[PDB]
Formats: structure tokens, C-alpha cells, sequence
RNA sequence: GCAUGGCUGUCGUCAGCUCGUGUCGUGAGAUGUUGGGUUAAGUCCCGUAACGAGCGCAACCCUUGUCCUUAGUUACCAGC
């Protein structure tokens, strides 16, 4: 969590390399050790911790949190600490336009809450015509079963490799929750935090705080959920 | 007894028709027995000022179906007749 | 190109108008009797949308079955034009004719009804589009699945020959299986003959 | 009994063909095999499908083939009887699967397409 | 027949032709519909700022080739 030796041991210090590089980042460098780039250690805590303070504060008011950064080599702890009632997330690639054409999507799901219930049946290659349509649709829609609004807290783990998702908030003005490293550029995230991604340890140590955030964060819902109807501790 | 129409979802359907409602009333009456089929084909020229070789070619049938009583004691298909033709059913009377 | 919609399907979706055994001495002299009265009927129930008129041969005289969405019109007050008509239809097919009318309840769904009416609006100097979009669109509140209206003529202009095309939904074409109704009715404006074309889908199987 | 009934079709002919025990009685329509196909090299070809599974001389065959052509009417006995050879056992079956005789002919005759002359033959142009 | 409806030829039974919403472009546009493999086929699979839908192709129809059941006169002759 808060704790140095989770920065030390996960494998947070180190960058991709010194010719892959970006200055807009460069204010959140400390060094160039062996030719490969080691960011800094002190600015990176308060601005994680700061990250937590406004998922909390979130968390705790009936919304909804999104976790995206599909990659399939270290994106399962994204698939593991996730899919419970309260955060959506994302399996396959990031479809090009999701939040700006969610009206496609809308009736894109219709074939979702069907064809779960319609393999009670079950001709012969004719069930299996629609059977394999089910494995593509659980790749991509399965992780949203939420209808109705947008998410209002984007989790961007990282930056660099879905440029699509950051485009497509922005044009509608929800928080996003990024992950930068050395090599991307810091705009368009909004609380930022700079870590990186090049260890399974580290990818897990940025998420183990995420979910227990939120509940907490439904945890205090719960705790506040009586708030809603008796106003005496309220 | 001959039967003949123009489609097999008429002629067909009604022998069972007549084989039920005689056999009901005690006489025997034995299996239909199917008849060679009459096929006129009919190729026309289809444009107006002339073009040869755009045809197109028709063919109007005519199914036959044979009865066979083996005991004839009933008047009472003489009376269902007006029932047992429908809508384009003929009915030769041949009381064997 | 594009062969006619019910030729096709003789069989699998619909049947004859006219169902009747004749010999080889007397089948050309019943056909003439048919077609004149189709060419009679739809002459005299001009209003009173007419659909379809079927006719059976039963044992040795007629039947006769007028299908209109108004029955009303046409049998009025107790049958003023039905003994009317039977008595005459006599003197154009000699065995007696029996005369029987049903609705065609949902008029909006037969292509022949709506077909009339188009005529009636582009005659009366309606625009050629906001009679369609609205006569597409009634007919898609309740019912089809798919509409197809062609409207090709002289379109108002000098020398113009286009064809407007407007398209709802799903219509196949090359599936025996489906169920596609078709009718062609005209019209005669102030200039030039405008024809229409219409292809109501319903319901496949 | 051990009266065996084998029919056969080729090029729209039709054969029936008994087969019961006896001795080279080879008869087809109240004719000998030699006098009813006269001077042709299908004489040997009705003995093709019996001398490969080596009964040529332990049965009565009695043939009675309608329609056809000339040389259609042999080729439905040559499938006729292989049919009624494999009434007793599959031990013969394997020795005609290999040898191609069980399989119906299926090229029959195509018809005249409009435009056309022939079935596929077509009018010279310039 | 260059005032038109109706009906037919033609490219060509060739494998294409378009739309909705979305994003890029000052705009006419474009993307989907491109890439790798494969197919008689825009037929499929893997990919991918696009996600889908329609017309088409395929199948649905007819006929010919195997067998089974129901049927035996005017058709049929193994047994008598
Ligand atoms: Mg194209």
C-alpha cells in the first residue's frame, strides 16, 4: 500500500529505456542509471495516495468504476480483482467507440441477455452456429452486464497502449484514472500516477489498492446506506 | 369411381375423403390406385417487339386417381358427393 | 429482370384466385366467361376497395366471393347492390352466381388497397413524396416486417422519367419460402401515366 | 428357397434377373445368350461380374430385361446380377466394390436448353 | 420509344453495391467494405476507430440416381 518496500520490491523504479522517451514526462524522472531510465521515488506516493482519496470518495457515492487495459500477457490481475456488483470491466480489445456510440451498444447487449438462456435447446451444426457467437460476445461484452448510464471513473492502467478510451471520456467529461510511465505522455489523464508496467508484481501492487478502495468505499456505502432513509447518524 | 384435378394437395386429401366415409358403412373399399399423369408444356415468347431468344416455358398437370369397391350395398357416398367434391375435383362413377 | 413475384410461387406460399376442373372442350369457353367478369367488377366497385375476387366451380353453377374492406358500401341497406349484381352477373356468365363478401380487416397490410390509394393522392396534386413517406409509415405502425414502394413515371417534370424507391425494413426476394404480396395500379394525371409498384412482406413461412 | 431376384438399370432399361442353382442354364427372354445379342463384344460382358467370382457353371440364370437400347439392355444385366450375387454373403463384396461393378451408372441423358441447338452445342455468329 | 407507363435484351449468374450511429478532414471525401490465411463467393477465420443492419452469394423449390412404407386395374407374371 502506502509502504516503501511495496515501491522497492515490485519493480516501480525502473523505465523502458533512454532512447524511448518523452519530455512532457521528464519532470518525473530522477535518473539514468545504465543506460535505462529510473523514475523518481518521492513525488510518486503523494500523488498515489491522493489517487485513493477521490476512488473512496467515489466509491461511497452509487456509481461506477471501470477497469480497462487489456493486455493478454499481465492484464489477468485486471480479470481477477474485479468483477464484483459494483466495477465493470473489459477482456478483449477496447472497441472504437464505446462511450460516444453507446446507443450501438445498447442493442448489442440484446443479443447478450439471450443467447445465454437460448443454449437450453441446444439442428445439430445449427446449435453450434450460435454457440460460437457466444464465445466472442462473452470476450468482449461479457465483463459489462451494467445497461444505463456511463461510468463515471475511468481506471487506465495504462496509458500508452489505448489512446481510444482517453479520446472518447474526454468528450464527455468523466474522471480517468491513469497509470503513465516514462515513455507516454501525461495529458489527458487526470489524476495521474506515475508507475510502471513491466512486472507482474507491479501491475498487481497498483490494483490490490483499487479494489480495496472501493470496499471500502462499500463499506462506507453500507455504512451510509441507512444515511438515505434515518437522518440521526446521518 | 375416377377422380381427377389439378393438384395433389386436393385430389389426394380427398379419397381419404371417401375411403373412410364408405368403408364406415360396411362396404369394402379397396387402396387407391395411382394413374400415369397428363403434362402439357407450353413455351411462350415473353417480349413485345421481338427478341428470340428470351423465352419462358409452363406446364399444367392433371392427376388421376382410381377407386375400387369390392361390395356395393351403399347409397350413402351418392349422397355425399356435393361433400367429397371441394373445388376442382371431377368424379366419374365407376362402382366396380 | 426481377420475374414476377407470385409466378414463382405458385405452391409453396399462395394459391390460384380460381379454382375449377374442365374439359379440353369446354376450358377455353369458361376463361373468357372470367376474365370479363374481373374487367366488369372492378369497373363498377371503383370505390369500395376491391382485393381480391375469387371464384370456385362447384357442381354445374358458380361462387363468387368479393373481398372489400368497407362491406358496408356494397351491401347497402340489406343487399341494394347484391340482388342488384345478381341478377346481372347472369347476363354475362348464364349459370346463377352466388355473391359473398368479407372483410379485409387491417387494410393497411394487402397491397392492392394500398395501391389504390396512391393513385387517388398523386391525382388529387399531392406532393409525390409526402404522400409516401406517409403511407409507408402507416403501414409499418401495425404489421409488415418490410416495404418496398416504386413510383416511377412522369414526376411533374418535362422530360423526367425518375423513380423514387423508399425502402423500410426487410424484404427478400429470392427466398420461395417467404410470403410477398404484389400489385400494379396506374394513374392518369393531367400528363402522363404514372404507375405503381408495391411489394408488402409479411410474415415468412 | 434358393430362387435369388436381382434387378439392375442402365441408360433407362430394366432387368429382372433370377438366379437359383443349376447348371450353365443361361436364358433371357425364352432366347439363348448367343442368338439375343447378336454379334457384339457384350456377350462376354454379362459373363464378367460370374466368371470373376468363379460361378460360371453352378447356376441357372433366367433374364428378363424390358426398355433400353441395345447395349444398355447388357450393361443392366451386368448390374442386375451383382446385385443378386450378393444376396448370400458379403464374402463376394469386396471382390466387386474393387472390381467397380456395384455402383449405378448415373449418366443419363441432358435436355435441349433454349437458344441452344443441342444440349450444349450453339449457333455459329460473326 | 427523346413526353411516358408496361414488358424484354445487355453487361453478367458477374461478386459485388449501399445505409444507421461513431470518429478523423476547413471542405468534396474517407473509414467500416482495408491486413494475414482461405474460398465457386464481401464464403469464412485471425486481426483492427469503428459497431451494426439491408440487398446479393448460400440454403428454401423442381428433376434425376438408392432404399423403406401405403397402394394393385386398363399395369404386372415369380408361385399355381
Ligand atoms: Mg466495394
Amino acid at each position: 500500500q502506502v509502504n516503501m518496500r511495496d515501491m522497492l520490491k515490485a519493480g516501480v523504479h525502473f523505465g523502458h529505456q533512454t532512447r524511448y522517451w518523452n519530455p512532457k514526462m521528464g519532470k518525473f524522472i530522477f535518473g539514468a542509471r545504465n543506460k535505462i531510465h529510473i523514475i523518481n521515488l518521492e513525488k510518486t506516493l503523494p500523488m498515489f495516495n491522493e489517487a485513493l482519496t477521490f476512488v473512496e470518495r467515489l466509491a461511497a457515492g452509487k456509481n461506477k468504476i471501470l477497469f480497462v487495459g487489456t493486455k493478454r500477457s499481465a492484464g489477468k490481475i485486471v480479470r481477477e480483482e474485479a468483477a464484483r456488483c459494483g466495477m465493470p470491466y473489459v477482456d478483449h480489445r477496447w472497441l472504437g467507440g464505446m462511450l460516444t456510440n453507446y446507443k450501438t451498444i445498447r442493442q448489442s447487449i440484446k443479443r447478450l441477455r439471450d443467447l445465454e438462456t437460448q443454449s437450453q435447446d441446444g439442428t445439430k451444426k445449427e446449435a453450434l452456429m450460435r454457440s460460437r457467437d457466444l464465445e466472442k460476445l462473452e470476450r468482449s461484452l461479457g465483463g459489462i452486464k451494467d445497461m444505463g448510464g456511463l461510468p463515471d471513473a475511468l481506471f487506465v492502467i495504462d496509458v500508452d497502449h489505448e489512446r481510444i478510451a482517453i479520446t472518447e471520456a474526454n468528450k464527455l467529461g468523466i474522471p480517468v484514472i491513469g497509470v503513465v510511465d516514462t515513455n507516454s505522455s501525461p495529458e489527458g489523464v487526470d489524476y495521474v500516477i506515475p508507475g510502471n508496467d513491466d512486472a507482474i508484481r507491479a501491475v498487481q501492487l497498483y490494483l490490490n489498492s483499487m479494489a480495496e478502495a472501493v470496499i471500502r468505499g462499500k463499506q462506507g456505502a453500507a455504512t451510509s446506506a441507512d444515511e438515505f432513509v434515518e437522518e440521526a447518524p446521518a | 369411381i375416377r377422380l381427377k384435378a389439378f393438384d395433389h394437395r386436393l385430389i389426394d386429401q380427398s379419397t381419404q375423403e371417401i375411403v373412410e366415409t364408405a368403408k364406415r358403412t360396411g362396404a369394402q373399399v379397396r387402396g387407391p390406385i395411382p394413374l400415369p399423369t397428363r403434362k402439357e408444356r407450353f413455351t411462350v415468347l415473353i417480349s413485345p417487339h421481338v427478341n428470340k431468344d428470351a423465352r419462358d416455358q409452363y406446364e399444367i398437370r392433371t392427376h388421376k386417381r382410381v377407386l375400387d369397391i369390392v361390395q356395393p350395398t351403399d347409397k350413402t357416398v351418392d349422397a355425399l358427393m356435393k361433400l367429397d367434391l371441394a373445388a376442382g375435383v371431377e368424379v366419374q362413377i365407376s362402382l366396380g | 429482370q426481377k420475374v414476377h413475384p407470385n409466378g414463382i410461387r405458385l405452391g409453396i406460399v399462395k394459391e390460384h384466385t380460381s379454382v375449377w376442373y374442365a374439359d379440353r372442350k369446354n376450358y377455353a369457353d369458361y376463361l373468357f366467361a372470367d376474365l370479363k367478369v374481373r374487367e366488369y367488377l372492378q369497373d363498377k366497385l371503383k370505390s369500395a376497395s376491391v382485393s381480391r375476387i375469387d371464384i370456385h366451380r362447384p357442381a354445374q353453377t358458380a361462387r363468387i366471393t368479393i373481398h372489400t374492406a368497407r362491406p358496408g358500401i356494397v351491401i347497402g341497406k340489406k343487399g341494394e347492390d347484391v340482388e342488384k349484381l345478381r341478377q346481372d352477373l347472369t347476363k354475362q356468365m348464364g349459370v346463377p352466381v352466388h355473391i359473398n363478401i368479407e372483410e379485409i380487416r387491417k387494410p393497411e397490410l394487402d397491397a392492392m388497397l394500398v395501391a389504390q390509394s396512391v393513385a387517388q393522392q398523386l391525382e388529387r396534386r399531392v406532393m409525390f413524396r409526402r404522400a409516401m413517406k406517409r403511407a409507408v409509415q402507416n403501414a409499418m405502425r401495425i404489421g409488415a416486417k418490410g416495404i418496398k414502394i416504386q413510383v416511377s413515371g412522369r414526376l411533374g417534370g418535362a422530360e423526367i422519367a425518375r423513380t423514387e424507391w423508399y425502402r423500410e425494413g426487410r424484404v427478400p426476394l429470392h427466398t420461395l419460402r417467404a410470403d410477398i404480396d404484389y400489385a400494379t395500379y396506374e394513374a392518369h394525371t393531367t400528363y402522363g401515366v404514372i404507375g405503381v409498384k408495391v411489394w408488402i412482406f409479411k410474415g415468412e413461412v | 428357397a434358393t430362387q435369388n431376384y436381382g434387378t439392375g438399370r442402365r441408360k433407362t432399361a430394366t432387368a429382372r434377373v433370377f438366379l437359383r442353382p443349376g447348371t450353365g442354364k443361361i436364358s433371357i427372354n425364352n432366347r439363348g445368350l448367343d442368338q439375343f445379342f447378336g454379334r457384339e463384344t457384350a456377350r462376354m460382358v454379362v459373363r464378367q461380374p460370374l466368371e470373376l467370382t468363379e460361378t460360371v457353371e453352378k447356376f441357372d440364370i433366367f433374364v428378363t430385361v424390358v426398355g433400353g437400347g441395345v447395349s444398355g439392355q447388357a450393361g443392366a444385366i451386368r448390374h442386375g446380377i451383382t446385385r443378386a450375387l450378393i444376396e448370400y454373403d458379403e464374402t463376394l463384396r469386396s471382390s466387386l466394390r474393387k472390381a467397380g461393378y456395384v455402383t449405378r451408372d448415373a449418366r443419363e441423358v441432358e435436355r435441349k436448353k433454349v437458344g441452344l441447338r443441342k444440349a450444349r452445342k450453339r449457333p455459329q455468329y460473326s
